[PDB]
RNA sequence: GGAUGCGAUCAUACCAGCACUAAGGCAUCGGAUCCCGUCAGAACUCCGAAGUUAAGCGUGCUUGGGCGAGAGUAGUACAAGGAUGGGUGACCUCUUGGGAAGUCCUCGUGUUGCAUUCC
RNA sequence: GCUCAACGAGAACAGAAAUCUCGUGUGGAACAAAAGGGUAAAAGCUCGUUUGAUUCUGAUUUCCAGUACGAAUACGAACCG
RNA sequence: UAGCUGGAGCCCAACGAGUUCUAUCAGGUAAAGCCAAUGAUUAGAGGCCUAUUCUCAAACUUUAAAUAGGUAGGAUGGCGCGGCUGCUUCGGUGAGCCGUGCCAUGGAAUCGGGCUCCAAGUGGGCCAUUUUUGG
């Protein structure tokens, strides 16, 4: 259906940064949301005790961010040019979501030689009327033909970025 | 005891003793509760007279 | 060894199973349950004989091993190992005690025995029509391991199922019958109606 | 106390019923309760304020005072010899109206009525009631008539 | 999901189903102590939707709950307010109209007039020793009550219409959280709708653009900023003064509809 | 030497010797355990008849 | 024949998948000066009225799952009282009373209060 | 204010378990402890303010002789959060 | 120490009752269930999943008896009129109580006469039908 109601938006983008550790890389892997978004960060802990990983419990190892609007449109087109437009048919979930990787942030644009440090890309795609699911009174469901699904989100990459789903 | 307390109610107290009793439900199953103590049934006007 | 079955006939207890609150319990002598042609199709025995206790009493696992041996080995032999499927119809599931003066005299795990009624199947055997007067023969052998008395009888069932067989046939021919192994459900008419086949949905 | 406490062998019976957990109705909460009237006491076990021991659960009883979040009722205990009226206070949660005097009001409404006929035509009349009797007699016209037998005994169907 | 799962799935209250009422906060509103006996208790409903405001005086029996009064924003028109039906100022006339109106059902009205001009900072009503002023207890909802939500707008009304509902003064809309007291001034500046005409003016000059399509019924009738004092203000004073079938869905078919129609697809499936 | 813990034996058939006995049916119930309120306030409307 | 606000009962009301809806109301929706709010105007809060019935909400459908009522299971299982009843016992009869529960089969899928309002 | 265990599909390093995202989720989690009850806009988790874990005696419940103690409940008269 | 018992009385005669009936509450034992949650447990069938399947539970359970349990079945009730309250309500609004005038054919069956003091002995029990624990 042609609803003018059905369009699909980005949501909401959320660039992670999962270091693994706490200290001078954890702040410095911060300056890096804070330079590319405006806003602070905001730090995740560990929840649970891993040998492997040299973890404990409660422990701050990643740091993450949202943005949403033009900022977090004009990241995704600088983010998905590293890609040089190339994502894979795997990268898109189910529920009308997608995201990749940045090895490097350098190639995002900013020089930053506080070092060197990748990030995980995530976009959530939606329609108009999402609200619904996330209003504190009158909670419900989308609904089917509202939703944003892997078809929609593979046609809206490919037709807004020229990107080509890779097999 | 609750053999004991029926038998008191329809006044018999020893062995042999007889009276009449009207038919209702309340009777018929205070009769049920002491049946193997008594014996009875439908009297005519002969043994009523 | 242990105790004459006797001092373990009568069902005297409530159950006892092995639980939580009771551990350390030996393994049931009897493991298989299922011997001859167990992956055997529902229309091919229709003949079916049962081993029926006629008293409520124990048995023990090892009366009811000791009996689907010997009820087996006949019939392989006298009727051939493919000719036949039998099915032990009682599980051991209640722990005996043995208390090994009467200062605290609570036992410990002894064996495992079945608790069975009057009417309760204990034997099933399923064979072909030309084979059921052996089928008699091996729960007669087999009805010597028991204690109490214990009678054969015919059963009117095809085989293992529910079904009479006087109406198993009637809807095999009406077409009213899909066999899962041996249980042959009957489909009705209920469930989605695309769920259904071609022939397979029935009104009413 | 002395060997169990006071919730002791309450399983079964402190337990909500199935699938009936949860919120209370507000029906509970706006309930009147006045003096001498007739309540049942049942314990709710999500409720753990006011709640009565185990034994009146069950029980009905009197209502002889009323308090903000409360009601005060009466409830005889035997106790060897003879009876006492044990005086307890429980929250409206665990109690309910009784209506084993609700057949006895209607009825006591409906004998001043039939008597005040009785003034009016100037008859004299009962308004008592009467355990069920024996029947009186009566003609059934000539039917079918199923005629039932014993049946033979088989063996295989008596599973 | 499995059968299993439904056979053991206990469904909440409808209303919380649907997300409209939270039940613990209407226990504790209803709930009235049991030596009291059938006094009721009386709320104060004040709900928003995207384009109106609902104020109801209501109590609570078995069969359902029971109105007193009600009053809405989308019949201020007829006193005078056209625009902003949803805003503190509209709250605040919602909340005295519908405190006129249940005064004037229980005959109360005259001798409890509250603030007759909206004056901005904490009134109640001084009970007059022989007739308590009419209490209510205000229901607020789902809403957060954050301070200078419009619900205090209406609560703030209904003060000055004469009515007795506890309440405190860190909720209005002027209180500062540095300071711990309220601004009074700031407070008759929402009331009379100086937050809207400041924003008028902060719209007028430098975005003309977007101007006009933000205030679009604002300028279509003609309102300007300078006018939104006098017009409350006669509001107000103009609700003190006289406060006073086609089948479009299919019905459920029948059995022997239902059954006829069953006929049809099970030889469809067969043949 | 051990002996026996507890039984009820015959404590019922004791107990109906001077059988149940059922608290004297009094009009003008007691008053205690009644809230204070409604108590006191009673009784000044009684003093002020 | 509809809605909205506040409810009663709390699945005949729930769940799953499909289809459709005049007016109005709801809703989605636009914005971030002010109050308020967070990593984030997503939520919450405040101010609005360009667009839309796409979603929500409402109604209907399915030899749907569940839930509810029947019939049947079945006078079966069990159990109150009685027998100088049978039987070696396990147990089981009869007599005077009470009386269940799955599977299977059939039907159903809400009712309703106060106020305002649309046809 | 929020929703737990678990599951499904996703995102460089990063895999069975590191962090992020959407969907399902009647509690399959959590609530110091034994076990049983009980609880989902909570009784669980997070944050804000706090000391009612306060004063005065009475009454009732459990144990029960219907004594004491412990423990608990419903009021009253204060002072507070 | 309470209970069971005697003696002494005394106070009175509608009140009750080791019973049924009418109505109304409460229960999780027997049975049953697993083709329902928790746990145990045999087997194939079709594609880890799905639909079946044999057998189970004192410390499992959706359902769920019989027998026992509690309450009520009027004169110690009701209705007007008038008062009192320092309690309660926006409010004679309620909750009670006080006074006063009327009304109440006795409100199922059956049976029946029922507050205090002083004290004795007892506080080893055993047996039987049914239920039931250890062995
Ligand atoms: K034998
Ligand atoms: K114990
Ligand atoms: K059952
Ligand atoms: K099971
Ligand atoms: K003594
Ligand atoms: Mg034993
Ligand atoms: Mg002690
Ligand atoms: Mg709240
Ligand atoms: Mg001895
Ligand atoms: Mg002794
Ligand atoms: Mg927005
Ligand atoms: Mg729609
Ligand atoms: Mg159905
Ligand atoms: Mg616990
Ligand atoms: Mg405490
Ligand atoms: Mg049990
Ligand atoms: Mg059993
Ligand atoms: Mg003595």
């Amino acid at each position: 259906q042609l609803n003018p109601m059905r369009e699909i938006k980005v949501q909401k983008l959320v660039l992670n940064i999962s270091v693994g550790e706490s200290g001078d890389r954890l702040t410095r892997a911060a300056k890096v949301l804070e330079q590319l978004s405006g806003q602070s960060p905001v730090f995740s802990k560990a929840r649970y005790t891993v040998r492997s990983f040299g973890i404990r419990r409660n422990e701050k190892i990643a740091c993450y961010v949202t943005i949403r609007g033009e900022k977090a449109m004009q990241l995704l087109e600088s983010g998905l040019k590293v890609k040089e437009y190339e994502l894979l048919r795997r990268n898109f979930s189910d529920t009308g979501c997608f995201g990749f990787g940045i090895q490097e942030h350098i190639d995002l644009g900013m020089k930053y030689d506080t070092g060197i440090y990748g990030m995980d890309f995530f976009v959530v795609l939606e329609r108009a009327g999402y609200r619904v699911s996330r209003r504190r009174r009158c909670k419900a469901r989308v609904g089917i033909h509202q939703r944003v699904t892997k078809e929609d989100a593979m046609k809206w990459f490919q037709v807004k970025y020229e990107g080509v789903i890779l097999n | 005891p609750k053999t004991k307390k029926i038998l008191q109610l329809l006044r018999l107290r020893q062995i042999f003793n007889g009276v009449f009793l009207k038919v209702n439900k309340a009777t018929i199953n205070m009769l049920r509760r002491v049946e193997p103590y008594v014996a009875y049934g439908y009297p005519n006007l002969k043994s009523v007279r | 060894g242990r105790r004459p079955a006797r001092c373990y006939r009568q069902i005297k207890n409530k159950p006892y199973p092995k639980s939580r609150y009771c551990r350390g319990v030996p393994d049931p002598k009897i493991r298989i349950y299922d011997v001859g042609m167990k992956k055997k199709g529902v229309d091919e025995f229709p003949s079916c004989v049962h081993l029926v206790s006629w008293e409520k009493e124990n048995v023990s696992s090892e009366a009811l091993e000791a009996a689907r041996i010997a009820c087996n080995k006949y019939m392989t032999k006298n009727a051939g190992k493919d000719a036949f499927h039998l099915r032990v119809r009682v599980h051991p599931y209640h722990v005996l005690r043995i208390n090994k003066g009467m200062r605290g005299a609570f036992g410990k795990p002894l064996g495992t025995c079945a608790r069975v009624d009057i009417g309760q199947v204990l034997l099933s055997v399923r064979c072909k029509e030309s084979n059921a007067v052996h089928a008699d023969e091996a729960l007669r052998r087999a009805k010597f391991k028991f204690p109490g008395r214990q009678k054969i009888i015919r059963s009117r069932k095809w085989g293992f199922t529910k079904f009479n067989r006087a109406d198993y046939i009637k809807y095999k021919s009406e077409g009213r019958i899909v066999p899962d192994g041996v249980n042959a459900k009957l489909l009705g008419v209920h469930g989605p109606i695309a769920k259904r086949a071609p022939g397979q949905a029935i009104l009413a | 106390p002395a060997g169990h406490g006071l919730r002791s062998r309450t399983r079964d019976l402190f337990a909500r019923p199935f699938r009936k957990k949860g919120y209370i109705p507000l029906t509970t909460y706006l309930r009147t309760y006045k003096v001498g009237e007739h309540v049942d006491v049942k314990v709710n076990g999500a409720v753990h304020k006011g709640m009565p021991h185990k034994f009146y659960h069950g029980r009905t009883g009197r209502v002889w005072n009323v308090t903000k979040r409360a009601i005060g009722v009466e409830i005889n205990k035997q106790v060897g010899n003879r009876i006492i009226k044990k005086r307890i206070h429980v929250r409206v949660e665990h109690v309910q109206p009784s209506r084993c005097n609700e057949e006895f009001l209607q009825r006591k409404l409906n004998n001043d009525k039939l008597k005040a006929e009785a003034k009016v035509r100037g008859e004299v009349i009962s308004t008592k009631r009467q355990p069920a009797g024996p029947k009186p007699g009566f003609m059934v016209e000539g039917t079918t008539i199923e005629t039932v037998t014993p049946i033979p005994y088989d063996v295989v169907n008596d599973l | 999901k499995t059968r299993a799962y439904s056979k053991r799935f206990q469904v909440k209250f409808k209303r919380r189903r649907q997300g409209k009422t939270d039940y613990r906060a209407r226990l504790r509103l209803t709930n009235q102590d049991k030596n009291k006996y059938n006094t009721p208790k009386y709320r104060f409903v004040v709900r928003f939707t995207n384009k109106d405001v609902t104020a109801q005086i209501v109590y609570a029996t078995i069969a359902g709950d029971i109105v007193m009064a009600a009053a809405y924003s989308h019949e201020l028109p007829r006193y005078g307010l056209e625009v902003g039906l949803t805003n503190y100022a509209a709250a605040y006339c919602t909340g005295l109209l519908l405190a006129r109106r249940v005064l004037k059902c229980r005959d109360l009205d005259q001798e409890y007039e509250g603030n007759v001009e909206a004056t901005g900072e904490d009134f109640s009503v001084e009970p007059a020793d022989e007739r308590r002023p009419f209490r209510a207890l205000l229901d607020v909802g789902l809403i957060r009550t954050t301070t200078g939500n419009r619900v205090f707008g209406a609560l703030k009304g209904a003060l000055d219409g004469g009515l007795d509902i506890p309440h405190s003064d860190k909720r209005f809309a002027g209180f500062k959280k540095d300071e711990k007291q309220l601004d009074a001034e700031i407070h008759r500046k929402y009331i009379y709708g100086g937050h809207v005409a400041d924003y008028m003016k902060s719209l007028a000059d430098e975005e003309p653009e977007k101007y006009q399509s933000h205030f679009s019924e604002y300028i279509k009738k003609g309102i300007e900023a300078d006018n939104m004092e006098a017009l409350y203000k006669k509001v107000h004073a103009a609700i003190r003064a006289d406060p006073t079938h086609k089948r479009y869905n299919p019905k459920k078919l029948t059995y022997e509809q239902r059954k006829a129609s069953l006929v049809e697809r099970l030889n469809a499936l067969n043949s | 030497a051990k002996s026996k813990n507890h039984t009820a034996h015959n404590q019922s058939y004791k107990a109906h010797r001077n059988g149940i006995k059922k608290p004297k049916r009094q009009r003008q119930a007691s008053t205690k355990g009644m809230d204070p309120k409604f108590l006191r306030n009673l009784r000044y409307s009684r003093k002020h008849n």
